[PDB]
Order: C-alpha cells, then sequence, then structure tokens
C-alpha cells in the first residue's frame, strides 16, 4: 500500500541523508506499517480503560510513556 | 531512558530544530 | 505543504484500522498523531542508519534498527525484501 516516493521524501528532510537506495522506502513501508500496527494496538490499551471505542491521541501518549521502544516519541507525543 | 535511543533522540531534538529554524517543518503543527 | 512531510493520512488511517476491533473508531487527531510519529520513526532509524559507514540502503536501516531497539522487526522485514524482489 504506502507510498514509497512520499517515504523517500521524508527520509530527504534530513540534510545528511543525500543518496538513498531503491530498497531502502520498500523497507520503511512495512516497518511502518508494523510500528502503527503496535502503536495502535498499544494505545487501545488505554481506549478500553477509558471505556472508550473512539482511539485519541492521549491514549498513544499513554502507550508511549509504557513501552521503552517508544522512549523516542516522547518529544513527538508527550503525557 | 531507552540506553539504545539516548543519544539518537539528542540528534533528532536537533535535527528537529534546524528545520524549524528554517521553515520545512512548523512549531506545532 | 504536509503533502511533503507526512504520510497520506487514510492510508495510515486504514493500517491503524485493522489493528483495533471491527467495532473500533479512530479520532481525526489519533490519525494526526500516528501520522507524525511515523515521520519521526522514519527520520529516526535513517538519521541512524546515516552514521552507519563513513549511500543509505538496506542493511543499513536493519542494523539501524537493531541498534536502535527494534530487532524483533529485522526478520519479517529481510522476509518482505525476499517475497518483493522475487
Amino acid at each position: 500500500e504506502l507510498p514509497l516516493a512520499r517515504i523517500k521524501k521524508i527520509m530527504k528532510l534530513d540534510e545528511d541523508v543525500k543518496m538513498i537506495s531503491a530498497e531502502a522506502p520498500v523497507l520503511f513501508a512495512k516497518a511502518a506499517q508494523i510500528f502503527i500496527t503496535e502503536l495502535t494496538l498499544r494505545a487501545w490499551i488505554h481506549t478500553e480503560d477509558n471505556k472508550r471505542r473512539t482511539l485519541q491521541r492521549n491514549d498513544i501518549a499513554m502507550a508511549i510513556t509504557k513501552f521503552d521502544q517508544f522512549d523516542f516519541l516522547i518529544d513527538i507525543v508527550p503525557r | 531512558v531507552n540506553a539504545k535511543q539516548y543519544h539518537r533522540i539528542l540528534k533528532r531534538r536537533q535535527a528537529r530544530a534546524k528545520l524549524e529554524a528554517e521553515g520545512k517543518i512548523p512549531k506545532e503543527r | 505543504r504536509e503533502q511533503d512531510i507526512y504520510l497520506p493520512i487514510a492510508n495510515v488511517a486504514r493500517i491503524m484500522k485493522n489493528a483495533i476491533p471491527q467495532t473500533g473508531k479512530i479520532a481525526k487527531d489519533a490519525k494526526e498523531c500516528v501520522q507524525e510519529c511515523v515521520s519521526e520513526f522514519i527520520s529516526f532509524i535513517t538519521s541512524e542508519a546515516s552514521e552507519r559507514c563513513h549511500t543509505i540502503n538496506g542493511e543499513d536501516i536493519l542494523f539501524a534498527m537493531s541498534t536502535l531497539g527494534f530487532d524483533s522487526y529485522v526478520e519479517p522485514l529481510k522476509l518482505y525484501l525476499q517475497k518483493f524482489r522475487e
């Protein structure tokens, strides 16, 4: 599914990254899918805990603080 | 904080500051 | 333009919907949030892969993923790239 061209653009936001191999965006497309999946499932835990069927930004903020693998997102979605 | 990510988190703070200091990403959105 | 720094909202949303029960809903704001997280995820790994040697290649990204605590992603990703190129 996800658009390779757009993944490349995001990678190319960094001044240092100049040349990217063609495979690299393919890997990211799948990796981003796996990552969205686990983040979303962890967020959903808190959605249910607040007796909602609608996942909200604070659920993601909470799930970020509960998993050391998501430490890099603390600045992005502060609890 | 995750010992694996600590250094790279600091670097990305600085990279985000730079793109901001330009106009390639916003402060908030 | 947002089209220049984020994945398309509907595409991000489709992946999220698959992750929650059919009965579930996702707020616009949460779709937008994941949109932001996924861009950071790409940039985080990329930045590490950039400092793997010295072209950023698939091997660089895989190592960075291992370095930064996403080791669980490596085998699935290698299996994916395999199917992809075959």
